[PDB]
RNA sequence: CUAAGAAAUUCACGGCGGGCUUGAUGUCCGCGUCUACCUGGUUCACUGCCGUGUAGGCAG
């Protein structure tokens, strides 16, 4: 939960066959969950062995396309699709729809670890860069190394050793290859702050995020609202609302040595930044925690600013 | 005005990528200059001098380039700084021109 | 020892979506800039071809209607004037863990599956799936109708290790059929690396560029999608092409539904040649799933008496069973 | 819900009891009004509650299918509690309440 | 027996698009840099030249209609002013394998289709079809209007198999005439070239390149897209033509429309000119469909009473059967 | 340990036939852009040569 010891860039993390729509109310960019989910698995399967400890992540996304169509010039979208095989009767199966997206990112993690203690630097960059590529993100495949590899060996830039002034130019020397990006921060204190100012009509709480994705005007009795960026709701964290179970108790679970919960979904906001617009980069994580006393299964960006 | 100077950089990290062929050529004059942020290959035609030509760090006259675009943002009047936030506005240019020149310290370096 | 009945595996031979872009031929070896083929736009006017009815026939109607034709503005990829060959490079990569599952219940079936695959690999290699894998990459099944008509369609695989080839092979991919499997020279070598990265070890990268000289102009056949059916009946059939970078290319799922043409050991005949390994595998293109659950050779059948029963099917359609492991799916009812 | 209710005419004449009374707050229990405005004798509004409390039948431990998209959450430094996360219906037409409200009909007008 | 409910056909014959560009006569010899017809733009202003039933036709409305403006913006092609010569070039290549289905349900339908087809093929050869095609290239009808007031139409046909020319043809597209298929010594060398792609015996690539003199700047016809004649802000697009990478071309669906007019053996009329082979083989100028499903001659009844009900459909015209495959379409229900 | 795990969208098509867009018109008046300066960059770590291999007296 803290700053970390270093960072760790990996400029195009080109994927592919992504999900999009990741919830049941919005459609574009994926869950900020699968990404923390992606370093616990990276953790997993690295750093047991090479003893370090991942905890925030960092969103860039480079270019975001998606294969939806406009049917006949509507005010609205579709999906494109895939062909399900054939059914055991051998008609047609039951087709189900899902959004499918094509998208690019670079993640930027936090280290509590040996990186450069007792292992060498580009050493373990270069073996973790190596290995992340054999595991799916988003429900999709990254796409591989090409004419991307050219710039994509990396540094593994130290942040909590060094000057100052070192320290502003190492983390500006990781915003210099970061530039035609705009990074995912989340607005904690702006859905706080804007609900509750914003509550001289009704004190409803689900209403926040379903009155911004639209073009709020009270208009002349021609001058379009003040927009403070780009106001988009996110899923923010998963309320557990039944209590716990039992790999006994209730059956059909994933290992039967790990306890069931059924959850549902939770809806912030979550802000497009260009990178040079912060206080540093190690104030955009987004960590993992549970809370069990709650149903609150949420994760987070501690200190956005 | 910090924010439209990041969609500067952005702009210029969009065109520092899709520029294959970067050196002297038809339409080069003003981009000879204007080639700093936008830095393109090294060229082969250069000496053991080409750090001039094209390979130019001289990124202070893209302060003059961010001070055209201030000066013709908007006009600045003769009586509009009466308050505190008029002469401020030429404050938060020198304060724009100070983060691009930051930014374009090391730009083709 | 039951059945895990949340079961399941992942992608191993997962390739990407190839693009595509043309050029001449004999200019074929510098093909790293060659113009993407995009999806363009034309417009159709059509006529009444279909299979009307039996009995609703009415030959006046017939004549009141073939009047007033029905309106479609289709798309298409045709190449350039000047070009006359057709470029496909996608990238390929084996994930490692063969039978190991990505989710399972049971510990106990998961446990006799493990020795399952182990004493099928200590038995014998994958060199029967390492041919058969390698011939829907040495010929050129994964352009799919690019391949009929073509006078001269190769393929060039280069493996990598470093951002450089290893060890490169170059083919001629009308020699060896889409029917018959037969072992080479420039193949076997291919087919102990694609085996020996193919186990659990790590991954292996693989980048497949295939030439199809297809003629001159001649349109190429990107693989379109399904949609829901818009609000208009003068813009209701588009036939929409799929696009990668403003460039058409082939699906993902298609692309590996090429490599996955493996197995002649479906009870049926040995005429069609092989077909998609699919759990009760079953071909788009012939109607109905061979391999019923009357007969034994379906594959949840298969699994349960290779592993609960511990009955080891024969060797013949053993393959089978490892290969729709490489596949993977969602198991269970 | 959908559930696997087929008959809607037997769930059609009965839900006009409680807009304007409390005849929906006689769903669970309490059935006093609910055993005297049947006119019949303790078996048939019997039925009638047995009928009534099935239709908000709770367990407290739900079963599951492979296909329930479960999915594991990392504890701080500690085990997992895996997740199956559903689809609201009747908080998406919630939604669908709002935005068809504010798409055509009123508001575009 | 029962028919099959999915079935369809690659087509066999298959052309590319046919971008046209402009140049003088007799310096055509050297007509690889000739510049491409560009479409242009102009603004024409419409009148009343429709009939009018009389429910509003006052003394007022003729004369206010006529001062009432209904200026329009067109899309035309003409030659640069110094060019006579119209050159429309497209690719034709051929496929083969002409009655084996692509996609067919049932396994018992489609062995005694093929059968069919093979008994057909070695009953008597594509000779007289092949012949049939190789007319409406030699008679350059694929000129739809370009050819109409044409002083002299030529046909220049290459072959390719690699980047070169095994034989030439020049055809006189006037000499010959679009009525009567007669036979030439140069003309039946084509159609044994189109009869041995059409059997399989190798592969056929064609170039067609067509010189058709029309006149000093006059106005040439290419393809026109579906108009959008929309809600103008008082004049808007009402006609717009087909182009390319800076050039004006024809569809290729209409100039395989205009290759494959073949059938004269439709009951009505015989002399009055060939059409186009389809189901209901209909026209969509004449606005009638010859060989109405009343009638038997029709191909979906010839189809399944000569594969189901194993009647012979008299020689004459099953050739009429062969076209339409050799088409392609969608059949079944 | 990621709303994870998994997948062939197929087949063929004639857009097409017609046209009067004319008629008129004043862009007006005035102006201080000045002062400053070494390219001896390498405008190719360069120029013709005894032995077709650097081994040298060159306008270098």
């Amino acid at each position: 939960v803290t700053d970390p010891e270093a960072l760790l860039l990996l400029p195009r993390l080109s994927i592919q066959n992504a999900n999009a729509i990741s919830s049941p109310l919005t459609w574009g960019f994926p869950s900020p969950g699968a990404f923390t989910g992606f370093v616990h698995a990276l953790q997993r399967r690295v750093g047991i062995s090479l003893d370090i400890e991942l905890d925030g992540v960092g969103i860039v996304c480079h270019r975001f396309e998606a294969q939806i169509s406009q049917p006949a010039g509507k005010r609205t979208k579709v999906f494109n699709l895939t062909r399900n095989p054939l059914n055991r009767d051998g008609s047609t199966a039951a087709i189900v729809e899902e959004g499918r997206a094509h998208l690019e990112v670079s993640l930027l993690l936090g280290v509590h670890g040996d990186g450069l203690d007792d292992h060498p630097a580009q050493e373990i960059a270069r073996q973790v860069q190596e290995q992340a590529g054999a595991m799916r993100l988003a429900g999709g495949s990254i796409l591989p190394w090409c004419n991307e590899r050219f710039p994509a060996p990396n540094a593994e830039l130290l942040m909590l050793g060094g000057s100052d002034e070192q320290r502003r130019k190492n983390q500006r020397r990781l915003t210099r290859r970061l530039l035609p990006g705009f990074a995912l921060v989340s607005r904690e204190a702006l859905l706080q702050q804007h609900l509750e100012t914003l509550r001289t009509t009704l004190p409803e709480a689900t209403t926040l995020d379903a009155l911004l994705d639209l073009c709020r005007i009270n208009f002349e009795p021609w001058q379009v609202r003040d927009k403070p960026g780009w106001l988009v709701p996110i899923p923010a964290g998963y309320n557990a609302l039944s209590p716990l179970y039992l790999p006994g108790e209730v059956r059909n679970a994933r290992d039967r040595e790990t306890p069931l919960r059924f959850v549902e979904n939770l809806f912030g906001l979550g802000e497009w930044l260009s990178p040079h617009r912060v206080a540093a980069l190690s104030d955009l994580l987004w960590y993992h925690h549970a809370e069990p006393d709650k149903g609150l299964y949420r994760w987070s960006t501690p200190r956005f600013v | 005005v910090a924010q439209i100077c990041d969609e500067a950089l952005q702009y210029a990290a969009r065109l520092r990528e899709l520029e294959p062929g970067w050196s002297a050529t038809p339409g080069c004059q003003l981009h000879d200059a204007e080639q700093l942020w936008l830095d393109p290959l090294r060229a082969q035609t250069d000496e053991t001098f080409l750090q001039r030509r094209l390979r130019g760090d001289w990124p202070a006259e893209v302060g003059n380039r961010f001070a055209n675009w201030l000066n013709r943002a908007v006009s600045s009047d003769s009586q509009i700084l009466g308050s505190p936030e008029a002469a401020q506005w030429s404050q938060e240019l020198s304060k724009e021109l100070t983060m691009f020149k930051e930014i374009l310290e090391d730009e083709r370096d | 020892l039951s059945t895990a009945s949340v079961l399941a595996f992942e992608r191993k031979l997962d390739p990407s979506d190839a693009l595509m872009s043309a050029g001449a031929w004999a200019q074929r070896d510098a093909s790293q800039e060659w113009p993407a083929v995009t999806v363009r736009e034309k417009s159709v006017r059509g006529t009444i071809s279909n299979r009307l009815k039996t009995k609703d026939r009415d030959p006046a109607k017939l004549d009141a209607s073939i009047q007033s034709p029905n309106l479609q503005t289709v798309d298409v990829a045709n190449l350039p004037s000047d070009a006359d060959t057709l470029k496909v490079r996608f990238t390929l990569r084996v994930l490692g863990g063969a039978g190991t599952p990505s989710a399972c219940n049971d510990a106990a079936y998961r446990d006799k599956l493990l020795q399952t695959v182990a004493t099928y690999v200590n038995d014998q290699g994958f060199a029967e799936l390492a041919r058969r894998y390698a011939h829907n990459l040495a010929n050129a099944r994964f352009l799919w109708r690019n391949r009929v008509g073509a006078e001269a369609v190769e393929v060039r695989i280069n493996h990598i290790r470093q951002g450089e080839v290893a060890r490169a092979w170059r083919f001629d991919a009308l020699a060896i059929g889409l029917r018959d499997f037969k072992a080479d020279a420039e193949l076997d070598a291919l087919a102990e690396l694609i085996a020996s990265g193919l186990s659990g070890s790590g991954h292996v990268l693989l980048e497949v560029v295939a030439f199809a000289r297809i003629g001159d102009g001649q349109e190429v056949f990107p693989s379109q999608e399904l949609i829901l059916d818009k609000g208009d009946k003068k813009g209701q059939k588009s036939k929409t092409l799929y696009s990668v970078r403003d460039a058409a290319a082939i699906h993902s799922q298609k692309i590996g539904n090429a490599l996955r043409t493996i197995d002649t050991w479906y009870p049926d005949e040995d005429g069609l040649g092989p077909i998609a390994v699919e759990p009760y595998g079953s071909v788009t293109s012939q109607g109905k799933a061979y391999r019923q659950p009357k007969q034994k050779l379906d594959f949840y059948t298969l699994l349960d008496n290779w592993v609960l029963r511990d009955e080891a099917p024969a060797v013949e359609q053993q393959h089978y069973v490892i290969a729709n492991l490489i596949r993977g799916g969602v198991f269970g009812e | 819900v959908v559930g696997n209710a087929a008959a809607l005419d037997v769930f059609k004449f009965l839900s006009l009891q409680y807009q304007g009374k409390n005849l929906l707050n006689w769903l669970t229990e309490d059935s006093a009004e609910a055993l005297q405005a049947l006119s019949d004798n303790a078996e048939q509004a019997r039925e009638w509650r047995q009928a009534f409390i099935g239709i908000t039948t709770v367990k407290g431990a739900p079963a599951s299918h492979s296909l329930a998209k479960q999915l594991y959450f990392p504890l701080p430094g500690s085990g997992y509690h895996l997740l199956a996360p559903l689809f609201p219906t009747s908080l998406v037409h919630h939604v669908h309440a709002l935005l068809r409200e504010a798409r055509f009909g009123d508001a575009a007008k």
